[PDB]
RNA sequence: UUACUUUGAAAAAAUUAGAGUGUUCAAAGCAGGCGUAUUGCUCGAUAUAUUAGCAUGGAAUAAUAGUAGGA
RNA sequence: UCUGGUUGAUCCUGCCAGUAGUCAUAUGCUUGUCUCAAAGAUUAAGCCAUGCAUGUCUAAGUAUAAGCAAUUUAUACAGUGAAACUGCGAAUGGCUCAUUAAAUCAGUUAUCGUUUAUUUGAUAGUUCCUUACAUGGUAUAACUGUGGUAAUUCUAGAGCUAAUACAUGCUAUCUCGACCCUUUGGAAGAGAUGUAUUUAUUAGAUAUCUUCGGACUGAUGAUUCAUAAUAACUUUUCGAAUCGCAUGGCCUUGUGCUGGCGAUGGUUCAUUCAAAUUUCUGCCCUAUCAACUUUCGAUGGUAGGAUAGUGGCCUACCAUGGUUUCAACGGGUAACGGGGAAUAAGGGUUCGAUUCCGGAGAGGGAGCCUGAGAAACGGCUACCA
């Protein structure tokens, strides 16, 4: 459901004028989020409301774009993934295996499981550690 | 006394930051205006450039405005309902953003008397309005929202309910009640 | 520091000004103006370092102060105005105008320039909008900005640019085989003409440029700045035209 | 605040300093040239020094780099 | 260094306060001279001995009764 | 597809390594000089991924994906 | 990194002898010239006598100084100019490294997430709308005088008088155009017309004849962007009651109408000097430190408050999350980070308070005023020493 909360969500700006009728009982606003980014038609004709689902939200995606493995699922609209790099020791002339969590925003309009490869992009402090948002997922 | 560093906070992991400057003046904070509703009464506060910007203490009027039918007018707010963060705040009558105030109906029925011919309770087509909208006109309260910052700007400026929102908040306010 | 700072030392000064490191500590911090503050030359470092015109600080206020110096068209008695790139300076009683463009080595290059070119400038249309009450302007990369341009004029498209009226004789569009000029980067000062926008999305464009010897090299679309055709540059070039060699 | 004039070392000790070969060899080029120092003669070895080895590492580079 | 000794803790008055809250919130995980030392434990041997003396003694009347 | 490699842009000056120059030599310091100056002539002013990011060329190596059945 | 010594001579293992430098740290003796140059250290970022280190005026904000110059065009002022009001600056510079170990910092990004004095370029006729604009009104300083006090850059009562102080405030242009007669158009008539704050709504989309002469919105990779329009709202802004030099053009001869150069100011937008957040990757020793964080916000969701603005920044109500054997957390650091300095063949190792860049601090906790800019300390307040 849509009103699950204390408040009522909406777009914010987006008004349905009652005295005209038409067919979509509501007014949807969606944009895209650039970068050759196809937003889903589930972020089309989808029912929920979230601020900061890139396409439908009030964020914009811009700067640094990443890739991860998708690592835990278990809090609201936020996921965490797993990025992995090889540092190099100068020293033994050779590599060692690092890792950095990074949490990241994700949308409702998508269903990401723990394990498969989704592609994030930047955008402005979404909470204290998300600067990340899920913009394209993949399987594996 | 407020400011609004992240300096002061647990870590990301779970750690302890110890500290690393005094505090500044760019990361103030200042206290709440806790917007009742009385005579109106407004502080003005300097902010940083040398920009004004008008806190309420105390104000009784406000700007409200119907959506469906566009239009804007200048109702007395009676008091407030229903606010979607505490309840403490509907109790002690605090005026703020997203709450839900009951105001005068007597301009807008009397705009709509001088613009559609025709009363309210007891063309045609656009004559029509909603049931529950014609239920609060004969009451004598309407409920709106506000939508303004009445903390920042210094105005209590709102919309009608209309259709969806009204319904959500009727049950919101059957069921709480 | 708790607010803007006023002083410059002598060794964090750009470098292309030419400024030798026994004669103090500070060197003219160039005031907010219409160009940048690390590709700027003030009036002290032009008339003193440069033209030895003057001796001091003391003279080259004693200069400006008789208000000799015009900057594109009108007097400037502050004496370290950021007088930048594709200037206009003249001095009347010298009978001189000085276009102020860089030098295959990297630095300023006075130019000798007669009356009939003195009186323009080209300029680098750089923002173009809509403004209040709905007029649309250009700003170009000194700051200029000209309300009710030609409706073909883009970003990064070079406008021409009569001083005395403020106004937009005509411009010169962004297309592959114009005379390019670069400005900052590794390669600035070398003219050549544009070969191919290398574009990316969220990135930085990159620009292969290709010049009179056949040399290729690639910069930035920041860096880029078009003069003119193929052969035909609308200013005069210095000495070289803008060739790097061994 | 001001920039720092570079001073450099003119002369360098060699690797041993007693050694009775190196001895009568500065002391025939002292009574020979007419010099009062080791000072000197080191000022003269250092700057041949460092021109022989500029001369092997160009040596050494590849012939027209 | 966090917790050194420095020259003038009355002067660091307010200094050792805000390290003195900042262990505490730390070690929080763990909590949730040598002359008097000496002598402490040296007084409790003695008088340890000396119950020993005193248990001793009532042990030898009792086996002194139970013969 | 990536690692890895090549090249390019980027990596503030000072410092370092180099080129010029008779500071009287030197440690230093600095960045043209001539002309029929009414249209020209001459030389030097270069380099410094060491990891991350950006763009690009790959034929190996090391991971990494993707033919089958029936009538 | 090597050399000498055992034995008739020889080889390895051994033992001893021998060797090193170090803008390293103290110290002793000597010390004539020329050029150049530094000038911290008790893990004491411990304490200061005195002196100085931040003020400022152009022709152009305010002079009736009972200041000076007389004096020659100046009976409002006109030269120069103390004092004081006003404006700006004092937030830069200078010193030190105490704190801080993904913190500062280095390289790389972002602001489609914000403020910006100044500089620079643009920018605002709104004509009317029922009962002074040849230019409204108050004060106050300095000053005169009466005083207090051991004392300080202490100041009280009383009488003046100014402003670019403070507070008020009024002064046609487009579109269509029947006609007419045709050019060089001019015309009855119809219609419209500031910014600023706040809210609501809307737009901001783009897969045939000839008199040969004429008729049949933008940008980005991307936006709720720029911009425009509607309806109201405001203890509500702005739309010049300012200043210097000169004196020309007109003529209904009014002391009438007009007029040059330039100084200060002012709404918005852009620019510049900035500022605050911000993405990736990179820190020395410690596992005889293995679990840590969440009442007291730890991780996320929704709404609000607050801020210049994002954001658990904070308050509610909610879910139980977040980090780690790839070393979390906690401990030590005589730990400011970097460019850089020394050394060896390479690899590395050790220094870097110290001429440049950045951050932090002004005996130590805390708090604020003014201002575009400060949590300022050669600013103020309370506590401790």
């Amino acid at each position: 459901t849509v009103q699950s909360e204390r408040a009522f969500q909406k777009q914010p700006h987006i008004f349905n004028n009652p005295k005209v009728k038409t067919s979509k009982r509501t007014k949807r606003w969606y944009k895209n989020a650039g970068l050759g980014f196809k937003t889903p038609k589930t972020a089309i004709e989808g029912s929920y409301i979230d601020k900061k689902c890139p396409f439908t939200g009030l964020v914009s995606i811009r700067g640094k774009i990443l890739t991860g493995t998708v690592v835990s699922t278990k809090m609201h609209r936020t996921i965490v993934i797993r990025r992995a790099y090889l540092h190099y020791i100068p020293k033994y002339n050779r590599y060692e295996k690092r890792h950095k969590n990074v949490p990241v925003h994700v949308s409702p309009a998508f269903r990401v499981q723990v394990g498969d490869i989704v592609t994030v992009g930047q955008c402005r402090p979404i909470s204290k550690t998300v600067r990340f948002n899920v913009v394209k997922v993949s399987a594996a | 006394g407020i400011s609004r560093d992240s300096r002061h906070k647990r870590s990301a992991t779970g750690a302890k930051r110890a500290q690393f400057r005094k505090k500044r003046k760019f990361e103030l904070g200042r206290q709440p205006a806790n917007t009742k509703i009385g005579a109106k009464r407004i502080h003005s506060v300097r902010t940083r450039g040398g920009n004004k910007k008008y806190r309420a203490l105390r104000i009784e009027t406000g700007n409200f405005s119907w959506a469906s039918e566009g239009i804007s007018k200048k109702t007395r707010i009676a008091g407030v309902v229903y606010h979607p963060s505490n309840n403490e705040l509907v109790r002690t009558n605090t005026l703020t953003k997203a709450a839900i105030v009951q105001i005068d109906a007597t301009p807008f029925r009397q705009w709509f008397e001088a613009h559609y011919g025709q009363t309210l309770g007891k063309r045609a087509a656009s004559a029509k309005i909603e049931s529950s909208v014609e239920s609060q006109f004969s009451a004598g309260r309407l409920y709106a929202c506000i939508s303004s910052r009445p903390g920042q700007s210094g105005r209590c400026d709102g919309y009608i309910l209309e259709g969806e929102e009204l319904a959500f908040y009727l049950r919101r306010l059957t069921a709480k009640k | 520091a708790r607010g803007p700072k006023k002083h410059l030392k002598r060794l964090a000064a750009p470098h292309h000004w030419l400024l030798d490191k026994l004669s103090g500590c500070y060197a003219p911090r160039p005031s907010a103006g219409p160009h940048k503050l690390r590709e700027s030359l003030p009036l002290i470092v032009f008339l003193r370092n440069r033209l030895k015109y003057a001796l001091n600080g003391r003279e080259v206020k004693a200069i400006l102060m008789q208000r000799h110096v015009k900057v594109d068209g009108k007097v400037r008695t502050d004496t370290t105005y950021p007088a930048g790139f594709m200037d206009v300076i003249t001095l009347d009683a010298t009978n001189e105008n000085f276009r102020l463009v860089y030098d295959v080595k990297g630095r300023f290059a006075v130019h000798r320039i007669t009356d009939e070119e003195a009186s323009y400038k080209l300029g680098k249309v750089k923002k173009v909008q809509l403004g209040k009450k709905g007029v649309p302007y250009v700003v170009t990369h000194d700051g200029r900005t000209i309300r009710y341009p030609d409706p073909n004029i883009k970003v990064n498209d070079t406008v021409k640019i009569d001083l005395a009226s403020g106004k937009i004789t005509d411009f010169i569009k962004f297309d592959a085989g114009k005379l390019v000029y670069v400005t900052g980067g590794r390669n600035l000062g070398r003219i050549g003409t544009i070969v191919h926008k290398e574009r990316h999305d969220g990135g930085f464009d990159l620009v292969h440029i290709k010049d009179s010897l056949d040399n290729t090299f690639v910069t930035r679309l920041n860096n880029v700045f078009v003069i003119g055709e193929q052969g035909k540059p609308y200013i005069s070039l210095p000495k070289g035209k803008g060739i790097k060699l061994s | 605040p001001r920039a720092p004039r570079t001073y450099s070392k003119t002369y360098s000790t060699p690797k041993r300093p007693y050694e009775s070969s190196r001895l009568d060899a500065e002391l025939k080029l002292a009574g020979e040239f007419g010099l009062k120092n080791k000072k000197e003669i080191y000022r003269i070895s250092f700057q041949l020094s460092k021109i022989r080895r500029a001369a092997r590492d160009l040596l050494t580079r590849d012939e027209k780099d | 260094g966090t917790y050194r000794k420095r020259f003038n803790e009355k002067a660091r008055s307010g200094h050792m306060a805000k390290l003195k809250e900042l262990k505490r919130i730390r070690n929080k995980q763990f909590t949730r001279s040598k002359v008097s030392r000496l002598k402490k434990k040296r007084l409790d041997k003695f008088i340890e001995h000396q119950l020993k003396r005193e248990e001793r003694k009532t042990i030898i009347g009792k086996l002194q009764d139970y013969k």
